[PDB]
């Protein structure tokens, strides 16, 4: 009846500390440099493959920030603030979250389902018996695509949404460029409005690709396993995100 | 497979533990902490209009602590505000009290008449108004308090006004001299009607 | 294939072009090279000043206020001021001119 | 063994259901202060909100 | 349920934390109420929730 | 949605008036003043009903 | 088990009434009642409001 | 030259000193 609960939560805990074994082995030794060449390969559907989701989201959230904005600054200082808003909102709070969750879902459910249909369809197991460590061949490369991509993403989802912001705020809804891009500069510090965005973003990039890893390389090799795997590695690295997102921006703007 | 099963518990504990530990101590960078010293002092005023719990202490227009709780007697109908200043800013350095502590005696017992007591009652005198500051800060004696605006628009915070007395007052008493606010209607009514 | 890696590529480098436009949102700051010249200057009150406000000669900026601090027995301000050098530094025939001048004059008034 | 698993299904379990009602209520309509009242005549409130000090 | 109310307080004190911090260059705090209150109701809650 | 909203109000409000000092009359008033229930609730409610 | 789902979905409603009538109070704008519309002459009314009090 | 103190004071002053100028 009740013991079931206090059974799921034990045994979900215990995982984690799997997980962080395994994060362990992962990143504490890789000394074959020579097969890690092949990492720029992996980048291929992590990278590259997404930037057509983060730019066109990148873009429909500045123009929503530009609408939302003017309505309520044209009662207190469009002039001088959709500049400052615009580009604070998508430095401290938006790419490193809107990017990282649309990677979460877009590179986190597919890197997920392919590790684990390495596992169920024991090729990665056949690799054991040749002496290849699967940890080194096929867990490291996709491990770093992940770490690079993510933040290279992030600014660029900025970028786009300096881009959206502008376009509404600025060039139709009638405000004067040269308080929009000072306003910027006065506001906007590189130390560390620029800079906090970015260390956010690579916190995100390893735990949430830490646990998409974690997940598709799971224990039980049944079928009705994989769906529930990409399940739970959206839902665990998005809340995630958000809880530690509410710790890191309040120390770093406190 | 039994074996591995423990080890991970193990490290979940561990993991865990110092994940609640860095959520907790990271966020008192901006919540729960005092970044002061911590030492205390009290006021009486007659018009506290418009202070807040977290408003500004100043010395010299240098921030020195802030303003912890309001409260209001009903039977004096005198506001009582409670201080937190920060004792880096406003004890002495060690060698800086050891001339505060001569230079004060030479006022007291030279300009004053400390060299005719009986020298016994001197050296009395000496050594408790010395050892006493060993529980005090800079504000002197005819200190003043006074609360104040910030800019033409903002918050109301408190001002130390500082200078003119010898001795000194120790950390948890009561500043005595104070003055309070002016209300709009009554800057009207004291210089315009 | 190199019909794959070429596009890994073109994405960081795409990556950077576009990371130049955040460098222009937030500006230039916390200039310049001769920046070693620092002041100190005394004050009886400092009330609405802080850390990063502006420094001014004429209305040029040419500075910033790094740190206030009280001293307690002389019960004054003591403000750490950063005086960017690089316009208040006379270049060498700049030099050459005012220490003419000066000097001029040193020997013609003692 | 069940002597684990039935404290951790009190722990949390126990203490999230009444967490959710009490950190809501005491923040957006249940309280309790030892409250007077009192009327008072004017001639004119200009602008005085109902929430005003 | 749980997901959603998880996410819900934390972007509620994240807003509360970045608003406060911008609000003190105005001295105006009376904007927390006014745009804790907006934001959620015209663009978060909307898209938070039908995301996640 | 509604509950994810509600629960952002709230945890708003537990930091940028509980812990940070802000009078607690402004943040109930500025709500009111001027986002309502008849229109700014119902527009979150409708964009929801798109989404799902 | 239905049974359980039967039982347990009624907190989603108890839930969503206690949060929207917490709604209603945060954002309860002015009820009125008995209106009438009057009329009246002005000769300037710049910046009067489709919306003043 | 270099790093010296520049000799001079000149504080700001506070509404209580605008004030206290005149007599209310």
């Amino acid at each position: 009846t009740i013991a079931w609960l206090g059974r799921l939560v034990i045994e979900r805990i215990r995982g984690i500390g799997v997980a962080a074994l395994m994060l362990l082995q992962i990143i504490f030794s890789l000394p074959s440099a020579g097969g890690f060449g092949r990492f720029v390969y992996q980048m291929h559907r992590v990278g590259v493959m997404s930037l057509l989701i983060i730019t066109v989201s990148g873009l429909f959230i500045g123009l929503v920030l530009g609408l939302q904005g003017y309505s309520i600054l044209v009662n207190v200082g469009s002039e001088s603030m959709l500049g400052t808003m615009v580009s604070l909102t998508l430095l401290r709070e938006l790419a490193p979250v809107v990017a990282a969750l649309l990677f979460a879902g877009r590179a986190g459910s597919a890197l997920t389902a392919e590790i684990g249909s390495m596992k169920q369809s024991e090729q990665l197991a056949s690799m054991e018996m040749i002496g290849v460590d699967p940890l080194k061949q096929i867990v490291s490369p996709r491990l770093w695509a992940g770490i690079v991509s993510l933040p290279m993403l992030t600014v660029i989802f900025a970028a786009i949404g300096i881009v959206g912001g502008k376009l509404v705020g600025v060039d139709f809804l009638g405000v004067d460029e040269g308080s929009f891009w000072s306003g910027m500069q006065n506001n906007v510090q590189f130390g560390h409005d620029v800079v906090n965005g970015i260390i956010k973003s690579i916190v995100f990039a390893l735990l949430c690709t830490w646990i998409a890893v974690f997940q598709g390389y799971a224990c039980d090799p049944t079928p009705e396993g994989i769906a529930t795997a990409m399940t739970r590695t959206v839902v665990y690295s998005s809340l995630c995100v958000l809880g530690f997102d509410f710790v890191l921006t309040a120390v770093m703007f406190g | 497979k039994s074996r591995t099963s423990e080890l991970a518990v193990g490290i979940f504990v561990i993991i865990f533990g110092i994940a609640l530990f860095f959520l907790a101590m990271k966020v008192s960078g901006l919540v729960g902490t005092n970044l002061s010293d911590g030492y205390t002092m009290k006021a009486q005023f007659d018009n506290v209009n418009g202070l807040k719990p977290r408003a500004k202490v100043t010395m010299s227009g240098v921030t020195i602590g802030r303003v912890d709780s309001i409260t209001l007697d009903p039977v004096t109908r005198l506001a009582t505000v409670t201080f937190d200043l920060d004792g880096k800013l406003t004890s002495f350095n060690a060698e800086q009290l050891k001339e505060v502590q001569k230079n004060a005696l030479d006022e007291l017992r030279y300009s004053s008449d400390y060299t005719q007591a009986t020298p016994a009652q001197q050296k009395t005198m000496e050594q408790q108004l010395i050892s006493n500051m060993n529980s005090i800060t800079s504000i002197d004696e005819d200190a003043y308090i006074m609360v104040a605006t910030n800019g033409l628009l903002g918050e109301k915070y408190l001002k130390i006004v500082p200078g003119g007395g010898l001795n000194y007052l120790k950390r948890g008493d009561t500043i005595s001299n104070t003055q309070g606010t002016m209300d709009l209607e009554d800057l009207i009514s004291k210089f315009i009607t």
